[PDB]
C-alpha cells in the first residue's frame, strides 16, 4: 500500500499492515527527524526489516538531504535476507512509481565469500584466501610483469577485467544480493568483492556486519568511504557488546610464541639475503622514515598493510617513528626480545591479572622496551614485510599476533586487563599455560561509531531490559519502548517447567549434569514432545560441552532409539559445513512431513541467524538457563569492572546475559501471526525470571504456566496444537490485527 | 554402527573389526558423497568467515568438544556425527532417480 | 625407600612397615533355599 | 645440553636440586657443583673445550632469558643505558634531536653486540662515561 505519515509518503509493499508496524515506522520517523538515537523493540513475529527498509528508503528519496543508510546484521546469513527483502520492496516501488529510480544497494563480506577465482575459493580459511588475493591484487606481478613479460607471476582476470570499465559502471542501477551479484558478476568474470569495495560511497544504502564498523582492522578501510550524516541501523542488536568486547581482545598460547621466534629468526636471515644483494631499498625505506611519513602516505591505496591496526584511528600516534626501531636490523632485535620476555612470563605457575601499566613497568624493568617504540610495533612491521619482497608470508604469520599484542597494551591502560593462567584446559596432563589480553569495557570499541553518525537506530526482537544497554554502553537515546503484538487470537503458548512427570525438580547446573534422574527427567521431556509435535522441534542447551555428556547418557540409556521412531535427530557440530548440511537435511525433513528434531547449543551458531518459522519450528526447549561458565577469570574480571563502574550488581547481569540469550532464542519461530508454536523454559530458575523476558513474550506467559510438570505440560501444548489447526475468523481479525488501507486511514483520523 | 561409544576395555569380533578401517573410508566417501554448495541464507561457514582476521578470546572449554586428560578427543563427538550422516543419508535415499 | 624421598628421587617401594594385611516336617526334602530372591 | 652440566653433566632427572648458572664474560652455562669447586680460592680459566677466557666466582648469575642471544643484548644495554642515558627533555623536546641520539645509541649497541668495531667504539663509551 501506499500510505501517508505527517509529511512523508512511504510505500509499502503489501496491501496490508499490521498495527505494530505503522506504530514502529511512526516512531522511527520522530527519531530521525528529531535527531539522536533511540532503542526500539519490535516482536518477531511483525514485519520488522520490511518495516525499516520501507520507511527509510522513503525517507531518503523524498527529503532533500537524500541521507544515506547504513545497515548493521550481525551475521552474513542475515545480510542475505536483508538484501532480499530489500529488493522485493525496491520492485514494488518500482512498479508503482512507474520508473526505476537512481538507487544503488549492495551487501559485504570476506574475499572467502565472493572469490570467484577457480584455485582461491578452494580454501578452508579465510586467512590464506586474503593471502593469495594480495598477492595477485597487490600489483607487484603487475608490476614485475610490465617490465619483463616473461615473469611466471599470474593475474586475476576479474581484479584485471574491472580497469577497463569506470567504477560507476561496474554495476546497473539496483539491488544486487550476494545471489544475483555472483551469477552477474560470473558472467562478465569480474570480482564481487572489488566492485562492492570500490562503490560504497556510492551506494545509497549498504548493508555489512557489525564487524565491519567495531572491528578497528577491518572497519577504517570500510568507514572511510561512507558518508558522516548517514542513517545507521543495529538491526538484532540483543548481542552487541560481545562483538564490542571480542574486537579488542587477544589470546596467547606457547605455541603462538614458539612459532614466533622462528618467524623472526626467518625474518632476521631474510634482511642479510637483501643486505647483500639489494641494500638500497632499506635506505630508500629509512630516509622516508626519518623523514616522518607513516604506512598511510608510503603504501599505495591499491595494496593493504600486513598488520591490520588493531586499535581505534582516534588511538594511534601521528608523530614520527622514535628512531629505536627505524633500521631493520634495530627492529628485528628489538622484536626478538619482545618475544623472550614474552615467553619468560609464561612459566608463571598461579593466575596473575595486572593492568598495562603494570606490565609495562615490569617490561621496562627486566628489558629497556619503552612505551612509545611499543605503539608503533605493528605499523613498523607492516612497512620493512612490504620493502622486503616477502612474496612467501607463511613464516611471518606469527609475527602479526606479537604486533597486535604490543600495540594493544601500549595503547590502552582503561578497561583491559592482561590475564596469564597456568592451565588453559584444567583437565589437562601437562599444564599449558596460556596470556589473554581481555578488553573489559564494552564502550571503548562503539564509542566512535556514536560520536561520529548523529542519529543511530538500536532495534532487536528480544533486547530487554532497555535502561541495561544504555547503562552499559555509554550513550543516551531520546526515547526507548517496546512494542506489544495485538494477536486476536494467541498464537504462541510459552511456558515454564520446573519439574518432571515424577515431581522431582530439574535443572541444567553443570555440577549435577551426570544425575541419572535429572537425565533421564529431561530426556522424558524430550520423547513426550516429540510424540505430540508434528513437523519440526528445535532443542537449545546451555552449552556444547553440555550437550556432548547430557546426549552421550542418552544413547547409553535408550532414549534416542524411541526419539528416531518418531522423527530424524540432527545435530550440531563444530564443524560449520558440517552445521549447514545439518540444517538443510532438518529443513527438508520437516518440508516433506519426515519430521525431524534439532539439538542446537543457545550460545552457537544457529542461535545467531537462523529462523525457523512455520514448519521448521513448531516448538522450543530450552533445556535449562544457558548460563556462562561462572568460573571463567575472563568474564569473572568483567563482572568487577562493571560493578565498579557502572554500578551493575553480578547478580544481575550474569542473569541479564542468561536471559538475553533464551529470549534470543525465542524469537526465531515467528514469522508473522499466523505462525504457531509452544515455547517451554525447562529449568526450575526460569520460574522467577519472566519479569526478565521481552514484554511481548511475558505478556504471553500465564500466571498458571510459571510452574509446571511435564504431564501437565503436554496436556496443555496438545489443547493448544489443537485449537490452532481450526480455521481463522476473517472477521476477528479484519481490524484488530491486520490493517487494510481504509482501517489504515481511519487509525490517522482518530489519532488526529 | 549403532551410534555407540566404542570401549576399549572390551573386544568383540576378530573378524568383523577388520572392517573397521573399511567403514573410515566410506565415511570420508560419504562425507563427500553428502558436501555440496549451500545456499547463502543458510550458510553458517559464510558467518565464521565473514571476518577472517577476527580475534578476541577463544571460547572455553564448556564451548569445545570434550577431551580426555592425555588431551585426545574422548570420542563422544565421533557419535553425535554418525547419527548427524545417518539422517542425512536417509533423507539423501529419498531423492533418488525415482 | 626413605632414603631415597629425602634426597628427592621418588623411590619405586614402600617401607614394609606400611604394608597392612588385610515344626512342619512332612514337606522335607521338598522346600528349595531361596535365600537371594 | 636439555639439562645436565656441559661439564659434569649431571642430569636434574638424578639430581633435582641442581642449579644452573651463567657467566657475562662468555655467557657459557655452568652448574653450582662446578662452580665453587674451580673457582672457590681463585680465579680461573673457563673450563670448556676452545674458551680461554679467565673468569671469578663473583661475576656468576642466573640467566633470565632462555635465548643466550638476547642475553648478550640485554647486558650490554644494561651497561651502555649506564653511561649514554637522557630523556626527551634533556634536548629541550626536539625530537628531531632525539629520535637521532636514540638512533646512535641503537647503534652503537649494535656494534657493541657483533663486535663491528670494539678498539674505537670501547673508547667512545670510556670517553663518554666520564663526562
Ligand atoms: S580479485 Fe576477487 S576473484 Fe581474484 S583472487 Fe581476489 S577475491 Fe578472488
Ligand atoms: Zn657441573
Ligand atoms: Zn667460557
Amino acid at each position: 500500500m501506499k500510505f501517508y505519515i505527517d509529511d512523508l509518503p512511504v510505500l509499502f509493499p503489501y496491501p496490508k499492515i499490521y498495527p505494530e508496524q505503522y506504530n514502529y515506522m511512526c516512531d522511527i520517523k520522530k527519531t530521525l527527524d528529531v535527531g539522536g538515537n533511540s532503542i526500539l523493540e519490535m516482536p518477531s513475529g511483525t514485519g520488522k526489516t520490511v518495516s525499516l527498509l520501507s520507511l527509510t528508503i522513503a525517507y531518503q528519496m523524498h527529503y532533500p538531504e537524500h541521507r544515506k543508510i547504513i545497515y548493521c546484521s550481525r551475521t552474513m546469513s542475515e545480510i542475505e535476507k536483508a538484501l532480499v527483502e530489500l529488493e522485493n520492496l525496491m520492485d514494488y516501488r518500482t512498479k508503482e512509481l512507474g520508473y526505476q529510480e537512481d538507487f544503488r544497494g549492495l551487501g559485504l563480506t570476506s574475499r572467502k565469500n565472493l572469490c570467484l577465482h577457480p584455485e582461491v575459493s578452494k580454501e578452508r580459511k579465510g586467512t590464506v584466501v586474503d593471502e593469495k588475493c594480495r598477492r595477485m591484487t597487490n600489483g607487484q606481478a603487475k608490476r614485475k610483469l610490465e617490465e619483463d613479460p616473461e615473469a611466471n607471476v599470474e593475474l586475476c582476470e576479474y581484479h584485471e577485467n574491472l580497469y577497463n570499465i569506470e567504477v560507476e559502471d561496474y554495476l546497473p542501477k539496483g539491488v544486487f544480493s550476494f545471489e544475483k551479484l555472483l551469477k552477474y558478476c560470473e558472467e562478465k568474470t569480474l570480482c564481487p568483492y572489488f566492485i562492492v569495495r570500490r562503490m560504497i560511497s556510492l551506494c545509497n544504502i549498504i548493508i555489512y556486519s557489525y564487524h565491519y564498523l567495531l572491528d578497528p582492522k577491518i572497519a577504517e578501510r570500510v568507514s572511510n568511504e561512507v558518508s558522516k550524516d548517514s542513517i545507521v541501523i543495529f538491526d538484532e542488536a540483543h548481542n552487541i557488546d560481545n562483538v564490542c568486547i571480542e574486537s579488542l581482545s587477544l589470546d596467547l598460547t606457547t605455541d603462538a610464541l614458539r612459532r614466533a621466534t622462528r618467524g623472526a629468526n626467518a625474518l632476521d636471515e631474510r634482511i642479510s639475503e637483501v643486505r647483500k644483494v639489494d641494500s638500497q631499498k632499506l635506505q630508500d625505506e629509512y630516509e622516508k622514515l626519518v623523514q616522518g611519513l607513516h604506512s598511510a602516505d608510503i603504501l599505495t591505496d591499491q595494496e593493504e598493510p600486513f598488520v591490520e591496526t588493531p586499535v581505534l584511528p582516534q588511538d594511534l600516534l601521528t608523530e614520527a617513528i622514535p628512531g629505536n626501531i627505524r633500521r631493520a636490523e634495530h627492529f628485528v632485535s628489538f622484536l626478538k626480545r619482545l618475544i623472550e620476555y614474552l615467553k619468560t612470563r609464561m612459566k608463571v605457575l598461579h593466575v596473575i591479572s595486572e593492568t598495562p601499566k603494570s606490565f609495562l613497568q615490569h617490561l621496562k624493568q627486566l628489558t629497556f622496551i619503552e612505551r612509545k617504540p611499543l605503539r608503533f610495533c605493528s605499523e613498523r612491521l607492516s612497512l620493512l614485510v612490504r620493502t622486503l619482497e616477502v612474496t612467501e608470508v607463511e613464516d611471518f604469520t606469527a609475527l602479526k599476533d606479537i604486533a597486535t599484542f604490543a600495540t594493544l597494551i601500549s595503547t590502552y591502560e582503561e578497561g583491559f586487563l592482561l590475564i596469564i593462567e597456568p592451565y588453559e584446559i584444567e583437565n589437562a596432563a601437562v599444564p599449558n599455560p596460556i596470556m589473554r589480553f581481555t578488553c573489559l569495557d564494552a564502550s571503548i570499541a562503539i564509542k566512535p561509531v556514536f560520536e561520529r553518525f548523529s542519529s543511530v537506530i538500536i532495534t532487536s526482537g528480544t533486547i530487554s531490559p532497555l535502561d541495561m544497554y544504555p547503562r552499559m554502553l555509554n550513550f543516551k537515546t531520546v526515547l526507548q519502548k517496546s512494542y506489544a503484538m495485538t494477536l486476536a487470537k494467541k498464537s504462541f503458548l510459552p511456558m515454564i517447567i520446573t519439574k518432571g512427570s515424577d515431581q522431582v525438580a530439574i535443572s541444567s547446573r553443570f555440577e549435577i549434569r551426570n544425575d541419572p534422574s535429572i537425565v533421564r527427567n529431561y530426556g522424558s521431556m524430550l520423547v513426550e514432545f516429540a510424540k505430540i509435535t508434528p513437523d519440526g522441534m528445535v532443542v537449545f542447551f546451555p552449552s556444547y560441552l553440555y550437550m556432548e555428556s547430557i546426549v552421550s547418557m542418552w544413547q547409553t540409556m535408550g532414549i534416542l532409539d524411541e526419539v528416531w521412531k518418531h522423527k530424524l535427530i540432527l545435530v550440531e557440530t563444530p564443524d560449520a559445513q558440517e552445521t549447514s548440511l545439518a540444517l538443510e537435511t532438518y529443513r527438508k525433513a520437516c518440508s516433506n512431513g519426515r519430521g525431524a528434531i534439532l539439538l542446537s547449543v543457545a550460545r552457537g551458531k544457529v542461535s545467531e541467524g537462523i529462523d525457523f518459522d512455520h514448519q521448521y519450528g513448531r516448538t522450543v526447549l530450552m533445556i535449562g538457563i544457558p548460563f556462562q561458565y561462572t568460573e571463567s577469570r575472563i568474564l569473572k574480571a568483567r563482572l568487577e569492572f562493571m560493578r565498579e563502574n557502572y554500578r551493575i550488581r553480578e547478580n544481575d547481569f550474569l542473569s541479564f546475559d542468561a536471559m538475553r540469550h533464551a529470549a534470543q532464542c525465542l524469537g526465531r519461530v515467528l514469522r508473522g501471526k499466523d505462525d504457531y508454536g509452544v515455547m517451554v523454559l525447562a529449568d526450575r530458575r526460569f520460574s522467577r525470571k519472566r519479569s526478565q523476558l521481552p514484554k511481548w513474550i511475558a505478556q504471553g506467559l500465564s500466571d498458571a504456566d510459571l510452574n509446571l510438570s511435564t504431564d501437565m505440560a503436554i496436556s496443555n501444548t496438545k489443547q493448544f496444537l489443537r485449537t490452532m489447526a481450526q480455521p481463522t475468523d476473517p472477521k476477528d481479525q479484519e481490524g484488530v490485527s491486520v490493517w487494510s488501507y481504509e482501517d489504515l486511514i481511519k487509525h490517522q483520523n482518530s489519532r488526529k | 554402527l549403532r551410534g555407540e561409544k566404542i570401549m576399549q576395555n572390551d573386544r568383540g569380533d576378530v573378524i568383523i573389526d577388520r572392517y573397521l578401517t573399511l567403514d573410515q573410508e566410506f565415511d570420508r566417501k560419504d562425507d563427500d558423497m553428502l558436501l555440496h554448495p549451500v545456499k547463502k541464507i543458510i550458510d553458517l561457514d559464510g558467518n565464521i568467515q565473514d571476518d577472517p582476521v577476527v580475534r578476541g578470546n577463544r571460547p572455553d572449554f564448556t564451548m569445545q568438544p570434550g577431551v580426555d586428560i592425555n588431551g585426545n578427543s574422548d570420542g563422544t563427538v565421533d557419535i553425535l556425527k554418525g547419527m548427524n550422516r545417518l539422517s542425512e543419508k536417509m533423507i539423501m535415499a529419498l531423492k533418488n532417480e525415482y | 625407600p626413605r632414603k631415597l624421598q629425602d634426597l628427592g628421587l621418588k623411590p619405586a617401594s614402600v617401607d614394609p612397615a606400611t604394608i597392612k594385611r588385610q515344626t512342619n516336617t512332612h514337606m522335607t526334602g521338598i522346600l528349595k533355599d531361596y535365600s537371594h530372591r | 645440553n636439555k639439562d645436565m652440566c656441559p661439564i659434569c653433566k649431571t642430569d636434574r632427572y638424578l639430581s633435582p636440586d641442581v642449579k644452573f648458572l651463567v657467566n657475562p664474560e662468555c655467557y657459557h652455562r655452568i652448574c653450582e657443583s662446578c662452580v665453587d669447586r674451580i673457582f672457590s680460592l681463585g680465579p680461573a680459566q673457563c673450563p670448556y673445550k676452545g674458551c680461554d677466557k679467565i673468569l671469578r666466582k663473583n661475576k656468576f648469575k642466573t640467566q633470565i632469558f632462555d635465548d643466550v642471544e638476547v642475553e648478550k643484548e640485554v647486558d650490554i644495554r644494561k651497561r651502555v643505558f649506564n653511561v649514554f642515558n637522557k630523556t626527551i627533555d634533556d634536548f629541550n623536546g626536539d625530537l628531531v634531536e632525539y629520535n637521532k641520539y636514540l638512533e646512535e645509541v641503537e647503534d652503537i649497541i649494535y656494534k657493541l653486540d657483533h663486535g663491528i668495531d670494539v678498539a674505537k667504539t670501547e673508547e667512545k663509551l670510556r670517553t663518554y662515561e666520564e663526562l
